């Protein structure tokens, strides 16, 4: 009769057909990613085309119901989730222009080689043959050559394309009652309708600057330690007061400092125990790795794995005849179907990847009671933060000594703890300033605070003052350095990696205080604890039916990002850095330059 | 010994939809519920009004055997005093229901790799079904306040939908064959006694 009953019937008729069309496309995508041939790639196209056509046809009609006479929150949330047409607000021609512009940057980033000032018959592309120079090569005049040649060849043609990509995306978002495209990406954290749990959009800015301003001393100490450790291999190219060069890090862009461990190590005589040489002398398999991971989740209060999982999942590489994309993923086909595609080897890195991949299955298996529009995570950082604590718990020496992998003779030591905390330091704390700086630059560019003739003028001073990284060679206003990243040449939000880290430690501290633990945070696990693990299942049952500020309150108790489990996780490391950074200068100045 | 008319409703070859459930009459025979153990591993023999634990020695004047097919997550709706989609639009049981329900998984027979679009159910209806009522109409369900004129446009949908079973679904979506026996106790000579 009224708008409420009409909307209820409309949503029922939608959910009836949507959950059957969204199954054939996912099944075709699975069959293609597992048995890629000349026919599966063509069969995967029509299913997705029909699904997209149905989705647009249903979203174009789900707009006559005014969202003003709706008093129930569930129907209102489903209508709000169905009213986001995305890029369907642009015109007919502008759509094709934006489609052909985005593909050009993608094929430019995919292809493209580099030439050296030496004999030029060696043409290197982004194939792992090139990034090895930026990962394991220590000799100078090669890392700098590669770093300059990358932004020299493929960085020049991405400038005339990004200038139109910015103005085109600013018009697509202007039709969705937004301000710009930077405000469009910030809308995922918009939670409306609650008693006190209301979260505004713009607050997302004020909550990040307040958060990054608290990990500045720890990052400064780590940066000073890395700078002092790098002066033993490059004595004449590093200044003990200035910043670090843009190259010479452990990555092509400096996003992850993980490749600096063989150089920046506290104690080199320590073995850094590995359980890889423990399944050879006793006998393991790819099924035993996924069986010891299932036993982990049933000792906490989580359901078993369905019979269709062990029969339809690809847990190893095929023998012959087939070919796979070789990427561990967890597929939620729908209709009660859950699979995992991952080529598993008998190692330690694959033993911890099974837990991270099953952390997504236990999340998908748990919100399946939602009307097909609330079957997601709270926000973009909630889904990937659940799989991180499962790998954090399964890597402790306590969990490895309770399954038969580590003998009951070696307990712990103060040196291996520091060796482990530093390797984890240059994987989490080393990427937060980079992520913050990149997202801030992209937001200011999409807004308008940075003119078109000031991009590579404010891109580098921020990297000098925020990240503490200087450029080796000057870059005039014809380059495009951020566009060299994969997440910038293709439309991808980069802030999802900043919050996911914080949520990673807010969940771990709240789930380790429900198992009666008193030691260090980096030594606790949620195994054999039903209480610590039943509070998590309460949050993993809402999807996006409730505001993310309320689902976070059910597991940790707080309504916002309050990051000081991270300062408690790296407590034995932050105290060891202050004892070493004594006869040095903690900090940098944005005035020095190598050349 | 005139044995029961069973072995023709259980071991059938073609079941019926839930919105057009089949009904069979049983009279002038001998009830022999002692061979149902050889059937599927089914975990549903749920009886109300009578006792199943070795209390099959009563005499009835008539027996009504209904049969249909549903999904695995709706077998809980075939019970006295229940709500949902099937219980309100397809098959309703009274609160004084004397008799019982059996449900067994039929994934190996009623599922297809391309989708079993044969079985149907009812999704929309103006009102709920009376106990043991049945509707087979295919009229356009007018939701709004404008006429439909026989065409299904906006706020005017078709009331019948399909199941599309597949062997890769979960246990909550795999097909289940359901048989409901109801016992009548009239003032007539009870000719259905059983050993
Ligand atoms: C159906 O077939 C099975 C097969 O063993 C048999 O035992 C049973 O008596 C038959 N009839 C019924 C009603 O189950
Ligand atoms: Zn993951």
């Amino acid at each position: 009769s009224l708008t409420e009953e009409n909307a209820k019937t409309f949503l029922n008729n939608f959910n009836q057909e949507a959950e059957d069309l969204s199954y054939q496309s996912s099944l075709a995508s699975w069959n293609y990613n597992t048995n890629i041939t000349e026919e599966n790639a063509q069969k995967m196209s029509e299913a997705a085309a029909k699904w997209s056509a149905f989705y647009e046809e249903q979203s174009k009609t789900a707009q006559s119901f005014s969202l003003q006479e709706i008093q129930t929150p569930i129907i209102k949330r489903q209508l709000q989730a169905l009213q986001q047409s995305g890029s369907s607000a642009l015109s007919a021609d502008k759509n094709k222009q934006l489609n052909t512009i985005l593909n050009t940057m993608s094929t430019i980033y995919s292809t493209g080689k580099v030439c050296n000032p030496k004999n030029p018959q060696e043409c290197l592309l982004l194939e792992p043959g090139l990034d090895e120079i930026m990962a394991t090569s220590t000799d100078y005049n090669s890392r700098l050559w590669a770093w300059e040649g990358w932004r020299a060849e493929v960085g020049k043609q991405l400038r005339p394309l990004y200038e139109e990509y910015v103005v085109l995306k600013n018009e697509m978002a202007r039709a969705n009652n937004y301000n710009d495209y930077g405000d469009y990406w910030r809308g995922d954290y918009e939670a409306e309708g609650a008693d006190g749990y209301n979260y505004n959009r713009n607050q997302l800015i004020e909550d990040v600057e307040r958060t990054f301003a608290e990990i500045k001393p720890l990052y400064e100490h780590l940066h000073a330690y890395v700078r002092r450790k790098l002066m033993d291999t490059y004595p004449s190219y590093i200044s003990p007061t200035g910043c670090l060069p843009a190259h010479l890090l452990g990555d092509m862009w400096g996003r992850f400092w993980t490749n600096l461990y063989p150089l920046t190590v506290p104690f080199a005589q320590k073995p850094n125990i590995d359980v890889t040489d423990a399944m050879m002398n006793q006998g393991w398999d790819a099924e035993r790795i996924f069986q010891e991971a299932e036993k982990f989740f049933v000792s906490v209060g989580l359901p078993h794995m369905t019979q269709g999982f062990w029969a339809n999942s690809m847990l190893t590489e095929p023998a012959d005849g087939r070919k796979v994309v070789c990427h561990p993923t967890a597929w939620d086909l729908g209709h009660g179907d859950f699979r995992i595609k991952m080529c598993t080897k008998v190692t330690m890195d694959n033993f911890l990847t099974a837990h991270h991949e099953m952390g997504h299955i236990q999340y998908d298996m748990a919100y399946a009671r939602q009307p097909f529009l609330l079957r997601n995570g709270a926000n973009e950082g909630f889904h990937e933060a659940v799989g991180e604590i499962m790998s954090l718990s399964a890597a402790t020496p306590k969990h490895l000594k309770s399954i038969g992998l580590l003998p009951s003779d070696f307990q712990e030591d103060s040196e291996t703890e520091i060796n482990f905390l530093l390797k984890q330091a240059l994987t989490i704390v080393g990427t937060l300033p980079f992520t913050y700086m990149l997202e801030k630059w992209r937001w200011m560019v999409f807004r308008g605070e940075i003119p078109k003739e000031q991009w590579m003028k404010k891109w580098w001073e921020m990297k000098r003052e925020i990240v503490g990284v200087v450029e080796p060679l000057p870059h005039d206003e014809t380059y495009c350095d951020p566009a060299s990243l994969f997440h910038v040449s293709n439309d991808y939000s980069f802030i999802r990696y900043y919050t996911r880290t914080i949520y990673q430690f807010q969940f771990q501290e709240a789930l380790c205080q429900a198992a009666k633990y008193n030691g260090s945070l980096h030594k606790c696990d949620i195994s054999n604890s039903t209480e610590a693990g039943q509070k998590l299942l309460k949050m993993l049952s809402l999807g996006n039916s409730e505001p993310w500020t309320k689902a976070l309150e059910n597991v940790v108790g707080a309504r916002n990002m309050d990051v000081k489990p991270l300062l408690n996780y790296f407590q034995p490391l932050f105290d060891w850095l202050k004892e070493q950074n004594r006869n040095s200068f903690v900090g940098w100045n944005t005035e020095w330059s190598p050349y | 010994t005139n044995l029961c008319p069973f072995d023709e409703v259980f071991n059938a070859t073609r079941f019926a939809s839930v919105y057009a459930w089949n009904r069979k009459r049983i009279s002038n025979c001998v009830a022999d519920y002692s061979v149902l153990y050889n059937l599927a591993p089914f975990f549903t023999f749920k009886c109300y009004g009578v006792s199943p634990t070795k209390l099959n020695d009563l005499c009835f004047t008539n027996v009504y055997a209904d049969s249909f097919v549903i999904r695995g997550d709706e077998v809980r709706q075939i019970a006295p005093g229940q709500t949902g989609n099937i219980a309100d639009y397809n098959y309703k049981l009274p609160d004084d229901f004397t008799g019982c329900v059996i449900a067994w998984n039929s994934n190996k027979l009623d599922s297809k790799v391309s989708g079993n679009y044969n079985y149907l159910y009812r999704l929309f209806r103006k009102s709920n079904l009376k106990p043991f009522e049945r509707d087979i109409s295919t009229e356009i369900y007018q939701a709004g306040n404008k006429p439909c004129n026989g065409v299904a446009g906006f706020n005017c949908y078709f009331p019948l939908r399909s199941y599309s079973f597949r062997p890769t679904y979960g246990v909550g979506h795999q097909p289940y064959r359901v048989v409901v026996l109801s016992f009548e106790l009239l003032h007539a000579p009870a000719t259905v006694c059983g050993p």
